[PDB]
Order: structure tokens, then sequence, then C-alpha cells
């Protein structure tokens, strides 16, 4: 091999829709070709390779891949994206006969919210005298939070739970400061919220 | 191949000589050691075919490397710097590129080890809005003012581990980023049911395990060493 091709660092995908990353490689003869996935803070664990057997590859928990010498592509698929299917994912070659990996796609699932209830919430330190965060919190995906214009304003990206006990993921993005004039009503002011978002009393 | 790496984790600082540790149980002739980091993938170091063989990877500039044994390949940092704050993998293979990864190295290189700063840890109340609005209650967890950017938060209901209902940030925040040593700050979300956050029998918290300095490591300051260590924050349910 020359060289194993992705590109998109950060890659989004519909929750229940079709997962395609894309692997391209550079080698004359055809390579061995594999794909590695790293759920966040573990190691590395093969999902499939080809390996001039198959051309259809299939790996664990419904994986494929399709080795297409005259595209000179490895596209990994799965046939509908779950929320634990965020991770990294690595393509990589053999090459000179004796080792070379892609630079990785993270893979986000964007939540099926079906009944988005946006809204602005104060929280309040447990002990404290008295701090508290602003969540900004059941928006859906086509809301996102920009980052923040005051220096002694923070302000996390949006962030997707996945709460078991009822099946119900949310979104969600915490601001905060230490700020005298920092009121929650006015945090999320940088970033496009729904018309609608609800700001209690 | 059980496939050993050690350390774990290490803090450093600038100008040490660190060594990495790969041991293997098979006897596979292959041996590599990767570097990982965000946006650049794994890049190879060093790698090695037998106990008189060692060759250059694509980033072998700045380290070493030694071939003590059939089980067991050596990776050196000569002299630590903050560029070199990575993940490190080793690797074996058989003769058909069948390899097995060691569990990995978090290693960070700073230059000043008196900026090292274990965090402040504080649970935020769910708003009675929230409860009222959706009949579900977020907890927040803050870990703010750590430095270096090494740590692992969990939250713990009733004395045991929960990933259901979590989100934590995937990288922290720098407090002050025109500065290179910023310390860093951390939020993370636990929600549950407004019933079962309304149980005041119910005890949360939110933990924080932080990877500072060991017991070997001088300190000049008043304040307090700032060790390798868990911080943690906790609430109790409330009826209301």
């Amino acid at each position: 091999a020359q060289s194993v091709t992705q590109l998109g660092s950060h890659v989004s995908v519909s929750e229940g829709a079709l997962v395609l990353l894309r692997c391209n490689y550079s080698s004359s003869v055809p390579p061995y070709l594999f794909w590695y996935v790293q759920y966040p803070n573990q190691g590395l664990q093969l999902l499939l390779k080809y390996t001039s057997a198959a051309t259809l590859v299939k790996g664990i928990n419904g994986f494929e891949a399709e080795f297409k010498k005259s595209e000179t592509s490895f596209h990994l698929t799965k046939p509908s994206a779950h929320m634990s299917d965020a991770a990294e994912y690595f393509c990589a070659v053999s090459e000179q006969d004796d080792k070379i990996f892609g630079k990785g796609t993270r893979l986000h699932i964007l939540p099926n919210i079906q009944n988005p209830d946006p809204a602005v919430y104060q929280l309040r330190d447990s002990k404290s005298s008295d701090k508290s965060v602003c969540l900004f919190t059941d928006f859906d995906s086509q809301t996102n939070v920009s980052q923040s214009k005051d220096s002694d304003v923070y302000i996390t990206d949006k962030c997707v739970l996945d709460m078991r006990s009822m099946d119900f993921k949310s979104n969600s993005a915490v601001a905060w400061s230490n700020k005298s004039d920092f009121a929650c009503a006015n945090a999320f002011n940088n970033s496009i919220i729904p018309e609608d978002t609800f700001f209690p009393s | 191949a059980d496939v050993t790496q050690t350390p774990r984790n290490r803090i450093t600082k600038t100008g040490k000589r660190i060594m990495l540790e790969c041991s293997q149980t098979k006897g596979h002739d292959r041996m590599y050691w990767y570097r990982q980091d965000p946006g650049l993938g794994l890049r190879l170091i060093y790698y090695s075919f037998d106990v008189k063989d060692i060759n250059k990877g694509e980033i072998s500039d700045g380290y070493s490397v030694s071939r003590q044994a059939q089980a067991k390949f050596s990776l050196s940092l000569e002299s630590a710097i903050p560029n070199q704050t990575a993940l490190y993998f080793c690797a074996t293979s058989d003769e058909s590129y069948g390899y097995t990864f060691g569990s990995g190295t978090r290693l960070t290189v700073v230059e000043d080890l008196n900026k090292v700063s274990p965090p402040e840890v504080a649970v935020f109340e769910p708003s009675e809005a929230e409860i009222s609005h959706t009949q579900k209650a977020t907890l927040v967890c803050l870990a703010t003012g750590f430095y270096p950017d090494h740590v692992e938060l969990s939250w713990w209901v009733n004395g045991k581990e929960v990933h259901s209902g979590v989100c934590t940030d995937p990288q922290p925040l720098k407090e002050q980023p025109a500065l290179n040593d910023s310390r860093y700050s951390l939020s993370s979300r636990l929600r549950v049911s407004a019933t079962f956050w309304q149980n005041p029998r119910n005890h949360f918290r939110c933990q924080v395990q932080f990877y500072g300095l060991s017991e070997n490591d001088e300190w000049t300051q008043d304040r307090a060493k700032p060790v390798t260590q868990i911080v943690s924050a906790e609430a109790w349910g409330r009826a209301d």
C-alpha cells in the first residue's frame, strides 16, 4: 500500500438510518484491509477485514464492507444507526509486506426526537453559597450550540444521554460563570435556539 | 499475546527519560509501537521482527527502542517534551497481519509540575421547573480547576457505577484559553425519573479520578500536594 484515506474527522448519521463510513486506498496490488472501532476510553477492536477471500466481508453486529478494486474502496456499512454505534472508526491497510492506519472518523448519531421540548433551566449547587449552572435541554438535532462570546462564560458542546429506564434520549448543553450579571436567560444568546424554548420563572 | 504494556497512565516532567514496556506470551517475531493523537490516527514509531532487527516508522524522532527478548519490546522517550503527550499502543502480529494490540498507555508530559492541580467537584441539583414540566430530573456535575487534562468521571447511585442516563463532555475545556498551562473544566449530566430523584432515600455521587503527582515527587508549595486521587460531590433526593 501507498496509503489509506478516510475523509471527515467527524460525521453524522440519523438514528435508525444506514451507516456508511467511506475508506479508499492506494495500492496497485490489492492489499489486505481492516476496519477497527474504538469506543471511548478503550482500546482498538477489529470489526472485519478483507484478506483476499470473500469480497463481501461480514463482521460483528451487522457490520459489512465490500472490497471494490475498481473504485479502490472498502466502505463500512451497517443497516441502522443505534446510539451505541457512537465511536471512532479506523480503516487500515497492509504495507511493505510487514505492517498502516487511516486518520479515523468519529461517528455521531443524531437521536430521533419525536416530541422536542426545548428549555433552559437553572440548577443549584448541592451546597454552595450560592453557585449555579444553566442547562439547555430537550431540543431536536436541528439545534446546535455555539461557543460563548463572553470569556467568563463557559458553554459545553451538546451531549446526548440515552436513558435506558424509559427508552428515552435527549440532548443538552451546560453553561456557567462566576460573573455577577450572568443570567440563564442570557446564557445561550450566541446560539440559535428554537423559537418555542421554555424559559421558566 | 496476552500483550501487556506498562505503565497504564503516567505524568512526567519535560526532560526526563521515560520507559514504556510491551510484553507478549505468544512469541510472535513481529512487535510494534504506535502513538495515537486526535485527527492523526495511529502512527508507527518503531518496529521489530526479531531480537536483531529494529526499523523506523514514520515518527521515530525523539524516541528509541530495544528488543531485549522475543517477548519484550521497550520504547523510550530520551528526553520527554510536551508534544510527546499521547496514547501509546504496542502490538504484535503473526505472519498474516493478525494484530494483537496492548490496552494502551496514556502519557502526559508537562513542563512545570508546580501547575498540577486536582479538580474541585460540585453537584447541581435538578430544577423544580424541569421536574414540573417533564417529570424528569437532570443532575449536573462540574469538575473545575484541574491540570493536566488527565481525568475519569463516573456516576454512582447506590454505591454501584451507572452508565444509563449519563452524558459526559468528550473533552474538557480550558478555563483560560489564552494560556499554554490553562486549567481545565469538565461537565456531566445524569438524568433520572422525577420519581427516582424524589425519593429522599436515594444518594447520588459524581466521582472524578484525577491523575497527578506520585509520592516520589518533590513538593515545595503550601497548598496540598496534587497527587493522583479521587474527588467526589454528592446529593440526596428531596421529597421536595
